[PDB]
């Protein structure tokens, strides 16, 4: 869990922004207190419209390419994973399937050659994901069962970092802002991305005071 | 010695000589070392109007100069000691002699004779 | 500005017989500056911030800053019971003030097995520091210009030690005064100007 | 500090391992602060006057 | 950053003798670092997070933190009677607070600090250890004596009989 | 929070705590933040023994150094309800040749409608279902802030136009002042247009009155720099 | 303005510095600034003394303690008025002694006029000018001495850089 | 590898001249560094296992460790009444906890980062050595009174009458 | 420690080798925290006042 | 990165211009400390109106001439090389094609005889470059893929030393000056250009205050 005390703003106490160390896979958790800059402002707190933006300094793009499929309810999907790497150079593909990222209500036989099929779990309808490596190259695999009817929408496809949907809470009473900060398995490590957040205040009659700062997270191997 | 009496900043110096070509000599003096150090008078000294000091013998040593040691320096029989000051005159010290001070290798204690005190000296290169 | 070299090395005697080179003497004097109004009950290390938690100490509420805020600014006092929060100005000097006994709100929560509802405690909020004011009135300059004179030639090998007792201390141990300052004449002569 | 009624170690031993800590009792005696020598006779002689 | 080489060497007037090495003047500067943060209290140690079960002291629960976390992260606790964890954020500059298991992170190395009060002890502090050892213990203006019945003792010691220990207790209380 | 205590205007103690360079106090901004400034008139107005101080505060904004924006703002006309169309290319009219990254931030994004980025230089505002009103957002046309507004017309006729809120601004009515304890409070809104570097003068005349109905009138300036990250 | 009652040629002759070049016109300037004040707000009599000082004074005891701050010169009319003093009572008071028993009071005081000066500058301020000319606070003296082993704890208390020297001594005489 | 023979010859002033051969100062060496080990409590090895059965001692159980194990490894016990093992995660510095058979790890020192402390006294305890063979008699005054039987005084004692016991006196509570 | 009431060896002496210990028995009176006598003259105020 | 403190402006204390080393391929950083100048002049310090010039005094023309190509997105791109190289001694052409400066969204298989494929990235549009060495003459070849619908606008053909468009930045604070300072890999050894920089300081009343200064670059190689 990272803490950080924001500048109160009063013409008083490296880089700018502040420092957040990532580790692909990981989903951690952030505390921000704006104590020393809504306190002075005496109203009715904070209020819970905050606003997050994630840029990227340093990308490094991916070398292999994701990819989406569909299947009915308990019908077996089988697919390709050798049209999604296309290789600049002529060498071998070992193909690999993590275990801590495989899929969440099912199994996959990983084939020998870029083949596999994946039978999802009995009566289950919604999206699974499952991560493979290809000659250590990092990408994610979506598949979406359907509940035999339609269809199912098609998911946005997670960046490498994110913040969940709605996983974040504001404490008025000590004036403290919480939320998720979780990086996919598919980060490269030593890439470089901000987070810069719009948290607004509020006063007794109803008007705003906003406030913005950064963040600079730093995907690191190993912590 | 308490480290606060060597109150002095001086450069010891190591000649060479080469001949002129005109039919003269010259003395090139290059500093070899540079820090601390506290002087002490043994002699009084005639001062003869440009600076040049009067003393007739020329190896009785006037001032006495400690400094710290140093093993792999060989303080010569052609070393000199230019001390520079704020304002005053800077001096050009020649040494005569070194002590090994108690032989602790600590200190060097330099029998030094001074030679000219005055504001149109050559510094060392 | 306010303390040349020159005046500083004309009255400590550094005057072609230069000691520790003019790098040191404006460190001295900077530390100087930091030992002299500060003893006497001036202040320095200008803007910082400073959130603090504040803790109920008396039954009419004596308030102990643990930072000494400017002179003036409001601290702002919140959350302990305390539903809205609450400006207090200071007097300066000093970091004691009284939490006014009067309260404005009581947001209790009467009920609850998640927290055992016991209390999130009192917070505060202010600064220290000053924009700029560095004063020296002439005759405090003489204390400054003796530890300076002082600490030129008692770098922290020589063994000094003045008697405050005169028993002996409890042991076998040579007496014990050696601070700086008061060996060296600044203390008796800051000492006029201090209450 | 911790040797109150209610403590960790209440009413056991203080060890100290050198650094000589110098404790001396205060007195306040406070038994004398209406000076009741002096107040009793100026009570007796304002009852008096009173013919009680 | 704080303490460079050329300052120490230029106050101590020890800088064309190779008896006083980098490394040797490194484990000085080290060991006057460690000691202005432990007599005077200022941290000068790196970020560090302390698991640590707090004990109930009083009837009110006084509870003193053995690492000091900071001066505000909110330590929280849990175990021992709690069914469900609370942060608290403690006092800067001391740890008694008041009410089982807590964990906090203690440590500065940060935007860096320690104004000219305390640099000056210690400097004063190197410049004994450099040429003062523990043997030869000493007497008035660093000599020694001949007191038949003993010797005055408390002279070798460091920064106590020289600057540091009275000139850092300004930032005492 | 700023806070500020004005000079007494007693001919000494002027200094105070001042590091001299300018006259006008120093206010650091940062360009997208309200804050809200103090002033405390406990020094100059409490010796006045009268009725305080009056809610008759005057403001005014001038910029010593402008720096002249590269894109130009833009203005922008629909109904209610019906979904409305702009380009972006002609608000940048760029002296060299360059591509034109058009970006819009989700932090100054719109308020009552959402924005589709196009390919070159188009969006879509489809203002929000049964709102009628004015609304903006911030583009960014290769790094260059500009704002763009647009007034949804309640059918009937039309709506009026906007003024194009400036770089810094002190809003309409949003300040107070405390005749017991002789303090003045206002917002300090710097817009997300700003240029980091430039700075602003700011000069409040801020007026007491006596016992029986005059007036003591007092004249501050500050300096409000406009400066990145913090 | 401490030029006109202490010339610097008098520091220079007395202290025997009028060819020391290390000691120039604004140091010993500064010296002589510092050290009529060093000793003024001690008990350095009134220096300056001419001055017209208000006083709210405030009664005590059944006899009214009305005890000043700076007796008016010799017995200037002070004018008592004020805190409950409608009439302006002008009541000549008692030499030297401050102390009155009969509230506000102005009073032109200070026996300045014909530069009073009598002793306390004249002597204390040249030796302490003096004493900080010729002895900075650098290092421990004793009795005509440069140092006494003592093998303990220096004597040092005093003799470092403070008043040793009969300057505040005459200071002291004179406020008797 | 914490300390090398050069850092002794160069702070002990006796790189020059050397004053005592190489395997009596390896002696020495090892003589300060079983010093400072039992006087600060802290211990050293990089770790051990000690398996110690632990004693009642008051009413409610105060049970003191004569290890004091690491900070945080849940001690164990077992045997003497006790029907189930269970863990206890002691104090860090302290070895005061409270309720037979124990058995936990020590070694406070499992890395080599002695941060500052102990090589700078052991460095005063070797200059000390280095010349005291024992033959001057070198004693320091204790506390006022002459002892009755009328010797010269005592505490004549490596590593007391130097900076060493003010010198790792910081670590010892 | 190990002396209380009910403990290894209590009430045998304590023998130290050498570094002579220092033990000072601290009083803690405390028999008049309540200042008795400048109490029940109060109480005796407040009750003849009140006629008893 | 380069530390030049600038003259005080105050009528006291080889050429006139501070030398500037540079190795062609670098892109340093100079850092210029304008405090000697601007502090006396008390006010609001730095603002950001700087201006760069760029002239040679000894430049050397270049053996090889330069090329610019054109090519829609996904579609394979072909060019020569041979054209490039007008030889004025008739000898062989012996064409090369650095690693180090290689393209950056694509790849290129050198020919037999000034052949070059550049297979350009998939699904990418913009413009690309890179460096070939005709017998160890250095000359750019650019290439732009158009997103297939119209056309893409013509690049100006990097100069041989050139300052970043925006990377410069004051910091009115402590009175410095940074910006970028790029060689071109076509640089010529020996080659000596001068640059020319207007700063300009600010009173505290907004009036202006000018001060110019040069800098002589000098290409070396080696460092």
């Amino acid at each position: 869990m990272y803490f950080f005390s924001v500048d109160p703003r009063n013409g008083a106490s490296s880089c700018c922004c502040e420092s957040i160390s990532a580790r692909p896979g990981e989903v951690n958790g952030v505390m921000v207190s704006y104590a020393a800059w809504s306190a002075p402002l005496r109203g009715h707190g904070l209020t819970n419209k905050t606003t997050f933006e994630i840029d990227g300094v340093s990308v490094t793009p991916p070398k292999v390419s994701n990819a989406f499929g569909r299947t009915k309810v308990g019908v077996v999907f089988e697919g390709t994973l050798s049209d999604l790497f296309p290789n600049p150079e002529g060498e071998q593909v070992e193909y690999e399937i993590s275990e801590l990222n495989g899929p969440s209500n099912g199994v996959v036989e990983l084939g020998a050659n870029g083949a596999f099929t994946y039978t999802p779990g009995a009566l289950f309808t919604g999206v699974d994901r499952f991560w493979f490596s290809i000659n250590g190259n990092i990408g994610e695999y979506v598949i979406s069962v359907d509940p035999t009817t339609s269809e199912l929408p098609q998911p946005p496809f997670t960046t490498p970092v994110y913040v969940p949907a709605a996983r974040r809470s504001v404490d008025p009473r000590t004036h403290v802002l919480k939320f998720v900060l979780g990086v996919s398995p598919a980060a490269i490590p030593g890439d470089v991305y901000r987070l810069t957040v719009r948290q607004v205040a509020i006063d007794c009659d109803g008007n705003e005071f906003v406030h913005i700062s950064c963040y600079d997270i730093s995907i690191g191997s190993c912590g | 010695m308490r480290t606060a009496d060597r109150k002095h900043r001086v450069i010891v110096c190591s000649q060479q000589s080469d001949v002129d070509d005109e039919g003269r000599l010259l003395i090139t003096r290059a500093g070899v070392i540079q820090g601390w150090a506290a002087i002490a008078p043994v002699k009084a000294i005639r001062f003869s109007q440009d600076g040049v000091s009067m003393q007739k013998d020329t190896m009785q040593p006037t001032h006495d100069i400690t400094m710290n040691y140093n093993p792999d320096v060989n303080v010569s029989v052609s070393a000199w000691v230019y001390e520079h000051r704020l304002k005053s005159p800077p001096r050009w010290f020649k040494v005569l002699s070194v002590v090994n001070v108690d032989e602790c290798s600590r200190y060097m204690k330099i029998r030094c004779r001074l030679v000219e005190t005055s504001d149109d000296v050559t510094p060392p290169v | 500005t306010l303390l040349p070299l020159q005046t500083i090395r004309e009255h400590a005697k550094c005057d072609d017989n230069p000691r520790v080179t003019d790098d040191l003497l404006k460190l001295y004097r900077e530390a100087a500056f930091e030992a002299a109004e500060l003893y006497t009950g001036l202040s320095f290390t200008p803007e910082k911030t400073i959130v603090e938690p504040i803790r109920l100490k008396g039954r009419r509420g004596k308030i102990i800053l643990s930072a000494t805020p400017i002179a003036g600014r409001p601290v702002v006092f919140y959350g302990g019971g305390l539903g809205s929060p609450l400006e207090l100005i200071p007097r300066p000097g000093s970091n004691v003030l009284f939490f006014p006994y009067g309260s404005p709100d009581r947001f209790q929560t009467w009920g609850d097995c998640h927290t055992c509802d016991v209390e999130s405690q009192l917070m505060a909020t202010y600064v220290t520091g000053r924009r700029c004011e560095n004063s020296v009135p002439a005759g405090i300059i003489i204390g400054i210009l003796k530890l300076i004179a002082w600490n030129i030639n008692n770098p922290g090998d020589e063994v000094m030690s003045v008697r405050n007792t005169l028993n002996a201390n409890a042991q076998g141990l040579i007496g014990g005064t050696n601070n700086g300052a008061v060996i060296s004449g600044a203390q008796d002569e800051w000492f006029r100007y201090r209450r | 500090e911790e040797t109150k009624p209610g403590g960790d170690n209440g009413g056991e031993i203080i060890f100290i391992a050198g650094t000589d800590v110098k404790v001396q009792e205060m007195k306040n005696d406070l038994s004398d602060i209406h000076s009741k020598v002096p107040l009793d006779d100026q009570a007796r002689t304002i009852a008096g006057n009173f013919g009680i």
